[PDB]
């Protein structure tokens, strides 16, 4: 998108763009681009048997390359050929980064370990019975001071540490794993429903995930989200993490620095450029991909 | 260039003087109402 | 299955995601207590500051025989001010640096250490994927690995991690095996990201006839999760620093318990 | 009096923890103010958020920020294409 009219081969950009461009330089192709007919990234189009979409195109052999997320998937590469992975996604956890004021009437008495506070009050409460049994002068003189001294570097002490708090501002509050996500019912452990994630952790086994497919499938008209935009939103405004996808929450936690990753991928999948199934420049593409990788361009891409 | 090149008590101190200061002073002064 | 091992056999889709990540030594807290309550000041002062409350005392013992007196309180109220002051200063100080470090880094933090050490096993993968780097951090990292003479380029790979857990050099591992080593001995640390892909996995044959089913079952475990159970299978698995101050609080009750028993013997 | 001692006593402690926080957010707004550091290098230019780097649109400053190589250089023609409602 700019101001002037162009089309095809100027009419995109961005990562796949940059992708097909050294793609076909080092492969030594013509990058006759074309966006996709349905629009979807599309599927095995289960009921009317056939896939659907750019399955349905690289199935048909009218492109010759797709090369977008795409996601190689065990019942997709059962009817193309796909290479090995451009990037590696997954399914991860994206929540809102610690807020702000977690005050309470405890960030009086905030930053002392509080077992010091109180075996504090109770050397206030030891001190003045030492005053008491001094009713049998230079005692008084010296639990005086002694007595002072002892609320000096307490106090001194303290708003020194509190000064370490109004300026060190680590907050790294909230919960942080998948089990953390998953344990805690505070927390509104969430998702997009009937897609990729609400498969991933519908179909799976693991413990961990058994607990959220649990917590998900209890509130499904509440907690359930609709769309991708729909989860930005609501893990913009409510407690409602988010279980999307790793490319999406990366590049929305470099766009709103309110939102923010959580714990590493939870499971892993491969994205990159596949295509018909038998077309001899598929090893090629895949040489050529390992070597991109290899060279940095894929990462600096 | 970047390569081949770029390569890896006394600070109180003064206020004790003025205790001090203010201690000969009050000697001097005591001293005086004696007298 | 690398770049120009991918040109003699056919390696099939990736079996786990490997990585080139960092494994440190987690930073063993910070000096503890107790007795850090005079931590804050050079030593001699405290001993010169408790000679100038027995001066002090001799002052106003000396005034035993009032306006005059009331100057000298007057300069010890000043005194007392700004020793307790320059207290408070220095312990914030103390404080907010020893929290103000962040003790993780990221990668070019990394490799902006000084106490740190980087490297990797000498010679081999890590040293390749480090060599021929372009990326101006991990060109500068292998600069710092060819330049920090010494040892940086340790040998062996138990050995690698006997040079985190014994000193401050750090590893820079394949991340499967920081994984290892990681969950196998919990003291180490999984400093930064990842610093570059590649995927390990079944490798069959030149063109041979086995590289589609073969990638396809692997691919059929990959989504059916029976690789991730089988990967969690066979792979994985202030306050008493001021404490003193209570003791001092304690030794000074029982000095005056001894003035008690002064007190009582001249009555 | 021991009813106008125990007012008395937190009283003490109400203006003893107001004293000492105060000194407390004092010390830090003045830490942070001296923290800061006002000038700045290169690329610590290049991850300025207030800073707006810029140059004489379309020269040969845009030339030698053009076709660099050196990744802070890099970034920082990205940002001169990315920012673009106010730069260059």
């Amino acid at each position: 998108k700019s101001d002037k009219p162009l089309y095809g081969n100027d009419r995109f950009e961005g990562y796949c763009i940059d992708l097909l461009r050294e793609l076909s330089t080092i492969l030594g192709f013509t990058y006759e681009i074309r966006l996709v007919e349905d629009g979807k990234y599309g599927a095995q189009d289960d009921v009317n048997g056939q896939w659907n979409g750019m399955v349905r195109e690289l199935i048909d052999h009218k492109a010759d390359l797709a090369v977008a997320p795409l996601a190689i998937t065990y019942v997709r590469e059962k009817v193309i050929d796909f290479s090995k992975p451009f990037m590696t996604l997954g399914i991860s956890i994206l929540y809102r980064k610690p807020n702000g004021t977690n005050p309470g009437v405890f960030s009086f008495l905030n930053p002392l370990s509080p077992d010091i506070w109180m075996y504090v009050l109770l050397a206030y409460l030891g001190v003045s019975v030492v005053l008491f049994v001094i009713a049998r002068a230079l005692s008084t003189r010296i639990v005086g001071g002694i007595w002072w001294f002892f609320t000096l570097i307490i106090i001194s002490s303290y708003t020194a540490n509190l000064a370490a708090f109004l300026t060190v501002e680590r907050m790294e509050s909230p919960i942080d794993s998948a089990d953390d996500l998953a344990k805690q019912t505070k927390i509104e452990y969430g998702a997009v429903e009937d897609g990729a994630t609400m498969t991933f952790f519908k179909k799976s086994k693991i413990s961990t995930y058994d607990k959220m497919w649990a917590f998900m499938s209890s509130r499904r008209q509440s907690v359930l989200v609709k769309s991708n935009e729909e989860g930005i939103q609501r893990v913009l405004t409510s407690d409602y993490a988010f279980l999307m996808e790793s490319t999406t929450i990366e590049f929305v936690t470099q766009r709103n620095c309110n939102l923010t990753q959580i714990g590493g991928l939870i499971d892993s999948k491969g994205y990159g450029v596949g295509t018909p199934m038998g077309s001899p420049y598929r090893d090629k593409i895949t040489i050529a991909i390992l070597q991109l990788q290899e060279e940095g361009k894929l990462h600096m891409m | 260039k970047e390569k081949w090149w770029r390569g890896n008590v006394q600070n109180i101190g003064g206020i004790f003087i003025v205790l001090a200061a203010g201690l000969v002073l009050s000697v001097f002064v005591a001293v005086g109402e004696f007298l | 299955i690398t770049a120009e091992r991918e040109k003699v056999i056919d390696f099939s889709k990736p079996f786990m995601t490997l990585g080139i990540s960092i494994l440190y030594r987690v930073h063993m807290g910070r000096k503890p207590g107790y007795f850090s309550f005079l931590d804050p000041f050079s030593p001699a002062v405290w001993l010169f500051m408790l000679l100038a409350y027995l001066a002090v005392s001799v002052v106003l013992f000396l005034a035993a025989r009032a306006l005059s007196t009331r100057i000298v309180s007057g300069v010890w109220w000043a005194f007392t001010l700004i020793i307790i002051s320059s207290y408070t200063a220095n312990l914030a100080a103390f404080l907010t640096v020893q929290r103000m470090e962040v003790p993780v880094e990221s990668a070019d933090d990394l490799a902006d250490q000084t106490n740190i050490e980087y490297g990797t096993i000498h010679a081999g993968s890590t040293m390749t994927f480090f060599q021929n780097s372009r990326y101006q951090t991990y060109q500068r990292m292998w600069n710092y690995m060819q330049s920090k003479q010494p040892s940086v380029f340790v040998k062996s790979t138990e050995e690698g991690i006997a040079r985190v857990l014994n000193s401050r050099y750090a590893f820079l591992l394949e991340s499967t095996m920081n994984e290892y080593h990681r969950r196998l001995n919990c003291n180490l640390t999984q400093i930064g990201g990842l610093l570059d892909t590649k995927g390990y996995g079944i490798g069959m044959p030149l063109g041979s006839p086995f590289r589609d089913e073969i990638t396809l079952a692997i691919l059929q475990l990959q989504e059916n999760n029976r690789l991730e159970i089988l990967k969690r299978k066979w792979w994985e698995g202030g306050m008493e620093n001021i404490g003193g101050i209570f003791v001092v609080l304690i030794a000074g009750l029982i000095i005056a318990v001894f003035v008690a028993v002064m007190e009582f013997i001249y009555k």
